[PDB]
C-alpha cells in the first residue's frame, strides 16, 4: 500500500502552498497538492498533523476518496487521512468528522489493491480509538467487507503485507470493553479468526491470538463463543511457540479462559496445556512467568480433580520454585495460586504440598510491604492447619514454621496495622502457638 | 522475536 | 477464587 512521488517538488511544501494546490481547480494541481500532504504527514518525526487539521484539508481528502476516475488521488488521500488518524483522539475524530468512514467501507471493494490495503488501514486508526469508533465503524458495514477480502481458498495467496494489515484491523474490531463489540458481529469475525491462527506468518498468528485473547477478556459467556469453535488446541500449540511476540497473546488468552468455568477450564487442560507449563514457569522473559502463574492460580481455584492434574504433572515444584526466587508480582500471583490450592485441595494434596517444601518460602514472603500479599499467606497457612488439624499433626508443623522463622514473622505481624492482618496473625498465634 | 507490548492500537504509515 | 484481568 506504498508510494513515492512527482517528488522533488512534493517534498517539504508549506501548507499554504499545498492549501493552494488542493484549491485550485484543477484535478492534477489537487493530487500534487494531495501527495505533499502526505508527505508533510508521512515524514519521519514530528508530522504537522494539527496544522494540516485547521487549514481545514480533511474535508477535501475525504472527498478525493471518491473519485474513483483519478485512483492515485484516492490513494494519496487515503494515505494522508490514515496518518491523521493515527494521532490523538481528537485528531481521529477530525477525520471521522469529516466522514470518513463510509468512504474508506467503499474503498475497501476497489480494484486496487494498494488502495483497498490503505482503506483497511484507515479503518484500522479509526477502530483502534475505542469502543465508540470501534463500534460505528461496524454500524458503518465494515465487516462484511473485510471479511470478503479474505475470502480465497488459500491465504498464502495473498500478499503478506496486505494480511497482516487486515488481521491487524481485524484484532481491532475485537478490541476493547467498556464495551465489548457487539455479539453479533464476534460472531461474524470468529470464522475467520481460526482460520488466520492457522496461518504460518508470525505476525498474522501474534495478532490473530491477540484478538483470541481480546475476545476472551470478559464473561464467561464471551470465553464460551470462543471456546465452543475449538481454538483451544491451536492456542495450546502456540504457546509452546518458539517466538516470544506468539506466545504472549497464546498465554494471556488460555490464561482469560481459565477464569471460566471449570468446564471452560477443564477444556485447556484435555488439550494439553499443562505440560507447557514447567517451561513457562522458568521462562526468562518475566512477564510470561507472572501470567503463567497468574493461569496457574486460576486453574488451582478449580475442582480437585483438576488441581490432582497440576499435581500429577509436576507443577508443585514449580510453583514453589517461583515462590522461592521471582520477580515480586509473579511470587504474589504464585502466593494466590498456593492460597486457592490450599483452600480447594484435599488434605492428601495439601499435606503433598508442604512435602515439596511451600512452607520456608512462604514464610520468608512474609517479610514483604504488600498487606495484600500478606493477608493471602496467612490465608494460606490457615488453610495448611485446617489440614493439619485433620492429621492431629498442627504441632509437627507449628515446628516447621517455628523452625524457618516463620512465628518470628507472624509475632511480628501480629502487632501490624491493617485489622484484616493483625487479625488473622493473633488468631494463628494463640490457635496454634504457645 | 520481539516481545511484550499488545500490538499498537493506532499505526502510521511512513512507507 | 477465579479472578480476572
Amino acid at each position: 500500500m506504498a508510494d513515492i512521488g512527482s517528488n522533488q517538488g512534493t517534498v517539504n511544501w508549506s501548507v499554504e502552498d499545498i492549501v493552494k494546490g488542493i484549491n485550485s481547480n484543477n484535478l492534477e494541481s489537487q493530487l500534487q497538492a494531495t501527495q505533499a500532504a502526505r508527505k508533510l504527514l508521512s515524514r519521519e518525526k514530528q508530522p504537522p498533523i494539527d496544522n494540516i487539521i485547521r487549514a481545514g484539508l480533511i474535508p477535501k481528502f475525504v472527498s478525493f476518496l471518491g473519485k474513483t476516475d483519478c485512483s492515485p488521488i484516492q490513494f494519496e488521500s487515503a494515505w494522508a487521512l490514515t496518518n491523521i488518524a493515527s494521532g490523538t483522539s481528537e485528531q481521529t475524530k477530525a477525520v471521522v468528522d469529516g466522514g470518513a468512514i463510509p468512504a474508506f467501507i467503499s474503498l475497501l471493494a476497489s480494484p486496487h489493491a494498494h488502495i483497498s490495503e490503505q482503506a483497511v488501514w484507515a479503518l484500522g486508526n479509526i477502530a483502534g480509538d475505542g469502543s465508540a469508533f470501534r463500534d460505528l465503524v461496524i454500524k458503518h458495514g465494515a465487516i462484511d467487507p473485510l471479511l470478503a477480502l479474505l475470502a480465497v481458498p488459500d491465504l498464502s495467496t495473498l500478499a503478506c503485507g496486505y494480511l497482516r494489515n487486515l488481521t491487524w484491523t481485524l484484532s481491532n474490531l475485537c478490541r476493547n470493553k467498556n464495551p465489548a463489540p457487539p455479539l453479533d458481529a464476534v460472531e461474524q469475525i470468529l470464522p475467520t479468526l481460526v482460520r488466520l491462527l492457522h496461518h504460518n506468518d508470525p505476525e498474522v498468528l501474534a495478532d490473530s491470538c491477540w484478538a483470541i485473547s481480546y475476545l476472551t477478556d470478559g464473561p464467561n459467556e464471551r470465553i464460551e463463543m470462543v471456546v465452543k469453535k475449538g481454538v483451544v488446541p491451536q492456542l495450546v500449540k502456540l504457546l509452546g511457540a518458539t517466538e516470544l511476540p506468539i506466545v504472549t497473546p497464546a498465554l494471556r488468552a488460555i490464561g482469560n479462559i481459565v477464569t471460566g468455568t471449570d468446564e471452560q477450564t477443564q477444556k485447556v487442560i484435555d488439550a494439553g496445556a499443562l505440560a507447557v507449563f514447567p517451561s513457562l514457569l522458568t521462562n526468562p522473559k518475566t512477564n510470561i512467568q507472572k501470567e503463567a502463574t497468574w493461569t496457574m492460580s486460576n486453574i488451582t481455584a478449580g475442582r480437585q480433580d483438576q488441581i490432582q492434574q497440576v499435581v500429577n504433572h509436576g507443577l508443585v515444584p514449580f510453583l514453589v520454585g517461583v515462590l522461592s526466587k521471582a520477580d515480586f508480582k509473579t511470587q504474589k500471583e504464585a502466593a494466590w495460586a498456593i492460597t486457592n490450592y490450599t483452600s480447594g485441595g484435599t488434605v492428601e494434596q495439601i499435606v503433598y504440598l508442604v512435602h515439596c517444601g511451600i512452607i520456608e518460602p512462604l514464610m520468608n514472603l512474609l517479610s514483604a510491604k504488600d498487606t495484600k500479599i500478606i493477608q493471602v499467606i496467612l490465608d494460606a497457612i490457615s488453610n495448611i492447619f485446617q489440614a493439619a488439624e485433620k492429621l492431629g499433626e498442627t504441632e509437627k508443623l507449628s515446628i516447621m514454621i517455628e523452625e524457618c522463622g516463620g512465628l518470628d514473622k507472624i509475632e511480628a505481624l501480629q502487632r501490624h496495622e491493617n485489622e484484616s492482618v493483625y487479625k488473622a496473625s493473633l488468631n494463628l498465634i494463640e490457635k496454634y502457638f504457645s | 522475536d520481539a516481545q511484550h507490548a499488545a500490538p499498537p492500537k493506532k499505526k502510521r504509515k511512513v512507507e
